[PDB]
């Protein structure tokens, strides 16, 4: 009579475990886009305040001879 | 025929046939020995496993490298490590291959030499020929000047080229490099609780190294950003579980190469150095050296390295010339797609030295004009 | 016997449901984290080249200035 309930055990135990497994599948491909994303954007903001300073200081110098012009 | 390119280097062998775009053998120059006695009877396990099957048995086995800094101290096990590498993952007979083979610059000539000696005498190649890494990494990025960065595993050098030129008296070599940085890793994460010490582990410690350490832009920022937030701080997961957190510790193994004096080291760091080897050379030749700033070597990879290295070179040349600095993709495979490349130059095919030539001119010749 | 392995099975399909729980909420997290990062690098790579552009007469007329200067 148990014999029906064991097999209804294992075989709901297998498909949560395939479930599982496939989320954590999921789970790791996400992290790893997420991290290669922050890591981008991260170097490409530094880039981005190395780049305001450039543009800083051109507009320093531009003005500088600006005036030296006049 | 088809020639054949071997890379030794350090810590990784890689080797392939000549005018492949990708090296067809990759793994790690690794030879060991089993440190335990054994009950099974039986199983004939052998003396020694070389390359990747010893990964496999790390922790049966004890590592040992044959090359520390370019090179090589024990030669029984190098000459293993040799015929493994042509008869097992290429499984081919090297009776009828000519050999390119990779040494960095301003090492012994005797290592030259020993390496000829054993090449034309163990395996008999018909002929065989040694370069430049920084050449061939030159090679590969379809370049013709520049300075080229080459960090690898057991030494960093900078050589200047220009035009096809190169410079030996600017040649400036540093002994800094991955495995020096790996230990410093041991060594710093005592400070958090995790000790290893076991040679097994350092290949888990180079792993965490690999995938998890970046170089920052701005140090005494990070830190100061780092001691307040918490979203630096990765957890990473042993081979037995127990997962580990780190912090401070990711990024601050990588300043070594910008911070020498952490492993006490007296010279300065890596963009210092690269900015004294081009001040170095003559003044017309200058811009192109700061124009064409090339990088390669597998401790290269680290993400982060080109805009720290910018902005070095920046603060100390010149506000009016432009720097840039080349980070291709496959930077650790740059020296051997070099090889191949300069392997399969029509023009290179007279310039092997030939087994009747070796046998007549003895092993010193490969210090003539056959460089 | 048979029973306490029975128990053992449940609790474990339990608490790997709760993990399942956990790693669709952290795959929700991540997912909305890489939307906002995908929106935050296409305002910074779309406006990259409006600083290089600007750079670039920047030092344009620097250097108009510069020889009319001489
Ligand atoms: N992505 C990476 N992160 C950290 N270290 C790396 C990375 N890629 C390569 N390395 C380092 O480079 C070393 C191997 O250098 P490699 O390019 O194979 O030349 P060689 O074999 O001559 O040293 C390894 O010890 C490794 O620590
Ligand atoms: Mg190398």
């Amino acid at each position: 009579s148990l014999q029906k309930k064991l097999k209804g055990t294992e075989d709901e135990l297998d498909k949560y475990s395939e479930a599982l497994k496939d989320a954590q599948e999921k789970l790791e491909l996400a992290e790893k886009k997420a991290t290669d994303a922050e890591a981008d954007v991260a170097s490409l903001n530094r880039r981005i305040q190395l780049v305001e300073e450039e543009l800083d200081r051109a507009q320093e110098r531009l003005a500088t001879a600006l005036q030296k012009l006049e | 025929t088809t020639a054949l390119v071997c890379d030794n280097g350090s810590g990784l062998v890689k080797a392939g046939f000549a005018g492949d775009d990708a090296p067809r053998a990759v793994f790690p120059s690794i030879v060991g020995r089993p440190r335990h006695q054994g009950v099974m009877v039986g199983m004939g396990q052998k003396d020694s496993y070389v390359g990747d099957e010893a990964q496999s048995k790390r922790g049966i086995l004890t590592l040992k490298y044959p090359i520390e800094h370019g090179i090589i101290t024990n030669w029984d096990d190098m000459e293993k490590i040799w015929h493994h590498t042509f008869y097992n993952e290429l499984r081919v007979a090297p009776e009828e291959h000519p050999t390119l083979l990779t040494e960095a610059p301003l090492n012994p000539k005797a290592n030259r030499e020993k390496m000829t000696q054993i090449m034309f005498e163990t395996f008999n190649v018909p002929a065989m020929y040694v370069a430049i890494q920084a050449v061939l990494s030159l090679y590969a990025s379809g370049r013709t000047t520049g300075i080229v960065l080459d960090s690898g595993d057991g030494v960093t050098h900078n050589v200047p080229i220009y035009e096809g030129y190169a410079l030996p008296h600017a040649i400036m070599r540093l002994d800094l490099a991955g495995r020096d940085l790996t230990d410093y890793l041991m060594k710093i994460l005592t400070e958090r609780g995790y000790s290893f010490v076991t040679t097994a582990e350092r290949e888990i410690v180079r792993d965490i190294k690999e995938k998890l350490c970046y170089v920052a832009l701005d140090f005494e920022n990070e830190m100061a950003t780092a001691a307040s937030s918490s979203s630096l701080e990765k957890s990473y997961e042993l081979p037995d579980g127990q997962v580990i957190t780190i912090g401070n510790e990711r990024f601050r193994c990588p300043e070594t190469l910008f911070q020498p004096s952490f492993i006490g080291m007296e010279s300065a760091g890596i963009h210092e150095t690269t900015y004294n080897s081009i001040m170095k050379c003559d003044i017309d030749i200058r811009k192109d050296l700061y124009a064409n700033n090339v990088l390669s070597g597998g401790t290269t990879m680290y993400p982060g390295i080109a805009d720290r290295m910018q902005k070095e070179i920046t603060a100390l040349a010149p506000s009016t010339m432009k720097i840039k600095i080349i980070a291709p993709p496959e930077r650790k495979y740059s020296v051997w797609i070099g090889g191949s490349i300069l392997a399969s130059l029509s023009t290179f095919q007279q310039m092997w030295i030939s087994k009747q030539e070796y046998d007549e001119a003895g092993p010193s010749i490969v210090h003539r004009k056959c460089f």
